[PDB]
Order: C-alpha cells, then structure tokens, then sequence
C-alpha cells in the first residue's frame, strides 16, 4: 500500500460516513486507544496511527531537522489524512499531540471537523505571566536525564535513568513516557515540547474545540481550559472529570471513555 | 587411514550421532562429501526466517522427518492467510522442501494454515499445534480441529498441551470419526491455558472414542465447586475405557499454573481446601483396571485424605510403576513403628513429585527413602512438618541414586536448611531446586551438579546465595530464576540491584533463565508514589553483562489489568552489554526502537520475541509489536557480514 | 576358540561372547581383517557385554584416532551394531563445538568449497534455529 500508511502504521477500522481520527501522545503508540476502539467502530470510521517519532515506527524515517518542531507533525498528520481521504474528521489527541492537530486545522481547516482535546496545553513551561504548566527549572531535570541517557547509549553502555528517577512525583507521571523511545529521538521530541509556545497562534483556530481535563489534575493545571477557552478562536468546551495520571484513557476507561463518546458525539460544542 | 576414506554407511552412522544444530551447521561447512551426509542424516530442524521471505526456502533437507513450523517470525503470525488466494502455493512449496517429514509442528492460528499445512503429508504420525491467541469463532464446535481428520491417512498421536481452544472442541473433533480417535496412541491435552478444565462428560467422551490410547494426559476440572467437575465416574471410565494406558497424566487448570498463588493454598483466597470427589475404593479400583501404568501424575488442587491403601494398591497392580506425582494427596505415608506403607510400598518407582500434604512428618520421609530406594528423583513441594533432619537422613538413605532434588515452600526449609539437607549427595547431585527464602529461623563441592532452578519472592536480594552454600560449583552451566509476587504495594529498594553479579562465583555458567513474568506491577502509569515496571526491570537485570552468558531466556514482568509485558528502556540497555549472547529469547513485545539495541551484540543469531503466554497480543493495535519492525530487525540482524 | 590377525598373530577367545557378532555367530575361525589389537579389545569388549555401566565403554574409547578407526572399520566387519554404537558416538562427540577449520585440522580434511559454495550453505544453514 502507501508509504505513508506502512511508515506511521496506519490502520482503518469500521465504517460510516464520519471518520474519527485517533491520535496519541508522545511515548505511546496507537496501541494506547485499545480500550475506545471497541466503542467506535459499530458507529464511526477509526483511523489509527503512530507520529513519527513513537517507539514503534522506523528510526531512520525520523529526521530531525523535521520534528524538532511541531509544524513537521502537522504537516504529517495532514499527509496521512489526505492519503486516505479523510476529510471533516473528527480529531481524538492525547496531550501536546492534540496541539499539533491544532495547528493543522490551522493550515487545513477543511479536514477538521471538531477536535477532542485530553489535557491539552499550549506551552508547556510557565512565565511569569503565565501559569499552565512546569517551571522552566523541573524541565530541565528531565531533559538533564534524557541527555545522561543518550551519552550512555552513544558510548555502548545502558541508559539507566528514568522518570521515577525524578524527585517531582509530578513529572515522574508525565515524563513517564518519554523514556519510551530511543534516547536521541527522545531529547529532540522533549525539546520540541519545551520550546512549543501556540498562544499566539490560538487565535486562529476556528473548529470547534473539546477540551476534557482531570480535576484537580498535580500535571496540568486546571486553568489552562480556560486560557484555551478564552483565547480560541473558534467555539469550545471544557469538562472536567475525575480520573488521574498521564494516561486516564487507558488505566482509568471507565471514566474517561464516556466522556470521550459524549464529546465525539455531541456536535454543539 | 582418513576419515574420508571410511565406507559412507559408517560415516552417516557418526553423522546421525551429531545432534547440536550448531555442530551440524559447523560440519556441514568441511567439504562436498560432508556437506551431502549432513544433509543427507538432518533429522530434526525448527525453521527459522520471516514469513515474507518463505519462497525462498532452503531444499536442501530433503530427509528431515521432525519439522517444526512454530517458531517463524513474526512468531504467531498466520502462515496461511485465507483471504490470499496464494496462500496455497505455500503447502506445495513446504512439500517439496520437506517431503519426508512424519513429525509436524505448527502455530495453528487460523484453520485455514491447519487445512492447507498439514493434508500435504499423508504419511504424517505426530502432530503438535500451537496457539496462544483467541479461539476464532466458528459455527459450531470442533470445527477447527475436525479439518486434521484426513481419511487418507493414519495421525497416531496429536498434541494439544499448547493449542488454546474450548475443552469442548475435543470430544466433538473426536466423536466425528472414529477411525481416527481409534489411531490415536497418545493424546495430550494438558493445556494450561483452559479457562476451566474438561468435564466430567467430556472425559468420558474422550476415553470412549480413544480405546487405544498409550497416553493420555489432561487438564481437567476436579473443583467439587463447579457442575460438571470430574470426580470418581471419570477416573472409573478412564480405567474402563483405556486399559493399554502407560501415562496417565491428570491435573486441575490451576495445578498448571506458572503462578504459585494460583494453585498454592496458602496462597489463595480460602480457594481449594476441601475435599475432592476422589475416594480411596476409587483409586484402587483405577489401579486395578491399570495393569501397564509406568508414569502416573495426578495433581489436584482439592485436598484427598486417606490415600494410602490406593498407593499399597498400587504397588502390587502395577509393577511397571517408575513416576509418581501427586498433588494435595494427604495421607501419603503415615508410617508405624518400623512398617512402611501407602507410597513407600511401591519401592519401583524412580521418580517421586510431592505437593502439598499436610499429614507428612519427618517418618513420613524417612519410610519413603528407606521403601522407594531406587528413588533417583524426588520433589516435595509445600509440607510444613518435615525439617532438615528428616530430609537430610532421607538424602542420605538414597544417597546411591538421588541426582534431582526439589524442596519448595517448604515452611522449615530455607535456604540454609535445604542445602544442609543435601549434604549427604553433595557430590553427586546434578539438578537442584530451592527457594530463596533467607529469613527462615533455625567436602563443601557440589562436584557434579550442572543445573540449578531458584524461586524467590519479588524484591528479595540474591547476595545471600553464595553465604547460604551454594559456594564451589564447578560444573554449574545453567541456572534459572523465577521470581513472583505483587510489587505495587512495595517500596522503592534500599538497594540498588537484584545480584546478578553474585553469579560471578560460577566459572561454567553460560545460560541462564530470567523469568520475571509473574511480578504484577504498573506499566506506563503508576498512581502516585509508586514506581512502575521499568524499575523493578532494572533492579532485576543491573549486573547482568558482567556474566559471560551465552543464552538467555527473559520474562518481562506484566501489568496484569492492561495485560502487557513490554520490555523498557534500561531492561534493553542492559541486555544489550551482554556481548556474548548466542540466543536471547524475550517472552514478551518489544517495539522496534529498543530491539534494535540488541544489533550491538556481534555474536547474535537467535533473537525472537515469543508471546508464548495467553492470551497473546491480538493485533498491532494491541500492543508496541509490529510486523513490519520484525521483518527490518531481521533483515537487519541477518544483514552483518 | 583361538583367533588369528592378518599379520600373523595368534590370539585366544573365550566361546559364547562370540555368538554376539551376528557375522561371526552366523558363520580356525579365518577372519582376516581384524588384526591383533583390534580383535583383543573387540572381544574384551564383548566379553564386558555379556553381564562402569558406561563409565567402562566410554574409558574404553580413550584410545587415539588410529585405534578408533582401525575399531570401527572392523566392528563393521563383525556386523555389531552395539559396538558400532559405542565407536561412531566417539568420532560424533569429537564434531562437538568446532569451526569447520578445527574439524578440518583434527581430521586432516582438506577444503574443496568455492567461496560462492560457502556463502550458499551458510545462507541455507540460516534457515535453521541452533
């Protein structure tokens, strides 16, 4: 088939008009939708891929002049949408890789329909006058730990740092995942997050935006639903449900599913 | 004279004697003359390769009769794709590559590889299929298995033990055609993976079918619990219906488990504790209808008491008795002043496997040694009455033949203690089993053991090995570690590695088992303040190239609620520093970012990932596995010259 | 029962551990072939054979590759499929962990593979797990 589906191992589930595209975050692989699937295929046409810089895909497709910035995965996302004809999709993102949806509907905002947002966020390191993530000074132990992994690697040793390695207890569960993936790709993607800044480009975002956050959540805070809300420009809704950890679609679907098919299936917005 | 001067019929009979694949392999590559004997005297080869690549298959073993199919990568994929018209020049291809095989082993995933692999050899006489995946839906039952009876032919044994499937496909594969249930001379369906044993119907259906059966083994369901448990009707149809038996095998689902936890009933939940419906005038009457018995295995997880007239029995009305191995028979041995009785009477036996009775002591043991005196492997498992002097004046009883020993959750029997206890057949015991259990209370070369099998509660150090005797082993060249329990409630360990290094001490060690699988903990998301899988990997594999290990079997932990066993960053890491790996088998899913570490390891040939637990990773979107990932490791791995 | 080699030499043998050969047993006594030595220990050995269970047989094969063959060449000659055994898993446990050079060398093979040749049967012995 393409070179596009067997690189980013796509795969089309179920039938119907609609299609909902399912997008995980970074250190995960499609396989993290294993649990809503099921629910979405007796009614919508699932389309599941990996980005390219995810664990399961070929490590020397990944270039890294490309994804040292967000705009490569749009425009990969907007490739594989048209390779399969994809049009007024229903876009399922899991954090930081909902935002690169986002800024694809910038670029397209004919194959967007509606995007579902899991904890999303627009910058990831908190200034002074901006309070929706991680002080520039936690980020940088992670990123430290990220680098003694792939020195070790490149001298033919074991890369034995890890996120529960971390003192934060807070970014031991989000930066859980980015020791998922191969040391070097590894610093590239982090830093690309690190250096991620879309609030001024919110403004141009007009399709309608689902926002599903966690109450309380130790990661991502609580008010960057409302940032997101006041500055898009397009409608939006924030829900607030009561799960926790890095992955509520996955260890906690009991919960999160529902809201999920809720947000999938209504289309105010 | 030359060798190569010798008559060839001579030279094939020294061919036919080289039996290590690697040998083969190394002779074959002498000369014309060699390569064409080898060649010609390969009887058994496991094809390795990739389904992709299948077309150009190797036709040079045209005289292998043992070929084994089950191992191709991707390991479980479907050979035979039915919505391929193609895939039917596949059995014609393995014809002609293989004509003279009479022994097949095949992953039976899907029906249409069974209806297009196996009618390619008419003159097939043992069969093996192997599934760890789902049982695909069909319209009725027994269909899967109804497409192996060919009426062109005459299959003598099949082998189910590893072949996933309802306990109610067998009776209706068997019940369709009698021919073949009557060809039948060995029939195993012990599979562990049954979500609940045979009935007692379903029992009765297989014997009945089968007269001719030689051997016979199955999980079965003894649970009084549940409608339809086997009981003394089944073993009494058993003994009617198959009187030319020589290997009965019969053990509860659970009984089968890798984990202790789920047939140990101090491990389990008030589970088990009650007594079987198995009478002692059913045993006898069993033995009695069993003139040929010579392997006799009957592992329950139900208690029975009284069992020692029907093991008296046993000895006079089957002589031909060599293996016993009983599970929850309490009663065993309850021996009188100086009067042996119940197991200890059958003084034939060779190997004896004990689990779980409450009413042994240490004269219980002794009468076993002092009746079973040809005993030259002996196993208990879970007696909490027999200490070490029991055990030691026991060793020292059949210290003529005792080679393979086992003493395992044994409450007054640590470590220290079992090794005490073995001190009479120090010099002379091959295989060893013990627990790492360092805290219970209470010359020195073990010159020919060769094997040692370790079990030790999850976070437990293995330092205290070497301290606890386990010291000079010159000839150690394998030994196997499983390690089992539920570490999310543990915290962090204080120290920083599991010990590996400690195995250091032993010059010949070069394979090793690392089998983690049974530690339950948290994949990708621990809660808060808990520490996830990739951790307690670390723990457990830090040192682990220091060793100078050849082969290596690991067993990924597991997150039993997401049912995943991924390999992580720092377990690949230190898998990678064992330059001297020959074979690494991970029975797990790696994604192809971290199996493309092991490319660093100059001398690897083998390398697979085999899900060989169940259920096994459904599709690619259940898991970080990827054909395509399997097919570049490969190309990849194969591609250093 | 007295036995002759083809040199020349004379050697005695005990009676019913003859019958073992199925050649000799089926048929003074002027076998040619075995030749002193080898007929000695082919009847100590069978002699062995008629009551260190293997601890005896495998000491028993200590000797050296001429001894070895010339043992072989003649239990052939006495049809002794025992013996016969016991002989080829010598030359069989010699073609354990080997290059094929070591081989070549311990048996003074020499060579005859093509380069091509080698690389054909080393990709046809990929197929193979070990």
């Amino acid at each position: 088939m393409s070179s596009i589906g067997l690189a980013h191992n796509v795969t089309i589930l179920g039938s119907g008009e609609t299609t909902v595209v399912l997008g995980h975050g970074y250190g995960t692989d499609q396989s993290v939708w294993k649990l809503l699937v099921p629910y979405l295929v007796d009614d919508y046409k699932v389309l599941l891929y990996d980005h390219m810089g995810a664990g399961t895909t070929n490590p020397d497709y990944f270039d890294f002049d490309r994804y040292s910035s967000l705009e490569g995965y749009s425009y990969d996302l907007i490739a594989i949408l048209e390779e399969f004809q994809v049009s007024k999709c229903i876009y399922v993102g899991h954090s930081m890789s909902s935002m690169a949806a986002a800024v694809a509907s910038i670029f397209r905002p004919d194959l967007f329909h509606k995007l579902v947002m899991i904890s999303p966020t627009p910058r990831l390191i908190n200034t002074e006058e901006y309070y929706g993530g991680f002080e520039q000074k936690v980020m940088d132990e992670t990123l430290r730990s990220l680098d003694e992994n792939f020195k070790s690697l490149s001298l033919g040793t074991a890369p034995l740092l890890l996120a529960c390695d971390l003192e934060s207890a807070a970014m031991q569960e989000y930066c859980r995942t980015l020791f998922n993936m191969r040391p070097d790709i590894a610093c590239c993607i982090t830093r690309m997050i690190c250096g991620l800044d879309l609030r001024p480009y919110l403004g141009h975002v007009t399709v309608p935006c689902h926002i599903i956050q966690s109450s309380n959540d130790i990661m991502v805070p609580v008010a960057v639903g409302e940032y997101l809300r006041k500055n898009l420009g397009g409608p939006s809704v924030v829900e607030v449900m009561p799960t926790e950890g890095h992955l509520p679609h996955l260890s906690m679907p009991e919960v999160t599913i529902p809201v999920v098919l809720r947000h999938i299936r209504q289309d105010i917005t | 004279t030359a060798l190569n001067d010798l008559p060839d019929v001579i030279l094939s009979n020294i061919m036919a004697g080289v039996s290590d694949v690697r040998s083969r392999n190394s002779a074959s590559l002498v000369c014309h003359k060699w390569y064409l004997l080898e060649r010609a005297t390969r009887s058994a080869l496991t094809l390795r390769g990739n389904i992709r690549d299948l077309f150009m298959l190797p036709t040079c073993f045209q005289s292998t009769s043992h070929l084994d199919l089950s191992l191709i990568s991707p390991w479980g994929h479907p050979l035979t794709s039915a919505a391929d018209p193609d895939s039917a020049l596949i059995g014609h291809l393995l014809r002609h590559a293989f004509p003279s095989v009479t022994s097949l082993a095949i992953y039976a995933r899907d029906p249409s590889t069974i209806h297009i692999v196996v009618p390619q050899w008419p003159d097939l006489e043992r069969l093996k299929l192997v599934r760890w995946h789902q049982r695909p839906q069909t319209d009725a039952a027994g269909d899967e298995l109804k497409l192996l009876i060919s009426e062109c032919g005459t299959l003598k044994s099949l082998d189910l033990s590893s072949f996933y499937c309802w306990t109610d496909d067998v009776p209706a594969a068997l019940g369709s055609c009698p021919t073949f249930a009557a060809n039948l001379k060995s029939l195993n369906l012990l599979n562990s993976s049954f979500s609940e044993g045979f009935k007692s119907d379903e029992i009765k259906a297989i014997t009945k079918a089968c007269p001719n059966l030689r051997e016979f083994r199955a999980s079965c369901m003894f649970d009084p619990r549940y409608i339809g448990h086997a009981g003394d009707e089944a073993l009494v149809s058993i003994s009617v219906n198959c009187p030319k038996l020589e290997i009965l095998h019969l053990a509860d689902t659970n009984a089968l488990s890798s984990a202790r936890s789920d047939f140990d009933p101090d491990e389990r939940e008030g589970l088990g504790q009650e007594e079987a419906k198995i009478n002692a005038a059913t045993l006898i009457e069993v033995f009695s209808g069993l003139p040929l018995l010579e392997e006799l295995a009957l592992d329950l997880c139900n208690n029975v008491r009284d069992s020692g007239p029907a093991l008296e029995v046993l000895n006079s009305k089957c002589p031909k008795l060599k293996s016993v191995k009983l599970g929850q028979f309490h009663g065993i041995s309850l021996p009188v002043e100086s009067k042996l009785d119940g197991i200890a009477l059958c003084q034939g036996l060779e190997s004896l496997s004990i689990r779980n009775v409450d009413d042994l002591t240490d004269m219980g043991l002794i009468a076993i040694g002092r009746g079973c005196y040809r005993l030259a492997k002996f196993e208990v498992y879970g007696c909490k009455k027999i200490t070490v002097r029991g055990m030691r004046t026991m060793a020292s009883l059949l210290r003529k033949t005792l080679v393979d020993v086992k003493i395992a959750a044994c409450k007054k029997l640590g470590a220290v203690q079992s090794l005490k206890a073995l001190e009479p057949i120090q010099d002379r015991v091959e295989r060893l089993h013990i627990d790492c259990d360092w805290d219970c209370p209470d010359d020195k070369t073990w010159a020919r053991l060769r094997y040692v099998s370790l079990w030790i509660f999850v976070g437990q150090l293995l330092t205290p090995l070497v301290a606890a005797g386990l010291n000079d082993c010159p000839e150690l060249e394998e030994i196997s570690i499983k390690v089992e329990g539920d570490c999310r409630v543990l915290s962090r360990p204080t120290v920083r590695e599991f010990g590996l290094t400690t195995l250091l001490n032993y010059p010949k060690l070069s394979r090793m088992h690392l089998d983690c699988g049974d530690i339950n903990g948290y994949a990708h998301t621990a809660p808060s303040g808990q520490m996830d899988l990739s951790l307690w990997e670390r723990f457990y594999l830090i040192g682990v190239g220091h060793l100078g290990l050849t082969e290596l079997n690991y067993w990924p932990p597991q997150d039993r609620d997401v049912n995943q066993r991924s390999l992580s960053l720092p377990a690949a890491g230190l898998l990678q520093e064992c330059n001297r790996l020959r074979k690494l088998f991970i029975h797990g899913t790696a994604h192809e970012h971290f199996m493309m570490f092991f490319l660093r390891i100059e001398g690897l040939r083998d390398v697979q990932l085999r899900a060989d637990y169940y259920p096994a990773p459904e599709n690619d979107m259940s898991t970080e596995m990827r054909a395509d990932s399997c097919s570049r490791f490969e190309v990849a791995l194969n591609r250093r010259q | 029962i007295v036995l002759k080699s083809s040199d020349g030499e004379s050697f005695e043998v005990e009676e019913a551990v003859a019958l073992e050969s199925q050649t000799i047993a089926h048929m003074g006594v002027p076998l040619p072939n075995v030749t002193s030595k080898i007929l000695a220990k082919v009847i100590e050995y069978c002699k062995r054979h008629v009551e260190d269970l293997k601890a005896w047989d495998a000491d028993f094969m200590k000797i050296d590759q001429a001894t070895l063959f010339e043992l072989i060449l003649a239990a052939n000659y006495l049809n002794i499929k025992n013996l016969l055994d016991l002989t080829c898993q010598t030359v069989a446990d010699m073609i354990k962990g080997k290059t094929p050079e070591e081989i070549r060398t311990t048996f003074n093979i020499k060579n005859d593979f093509t380069p091509e040749e080698e690389e054909e049967v080393r990709r046809e012995n990929q197929w193979a797990f070990e």
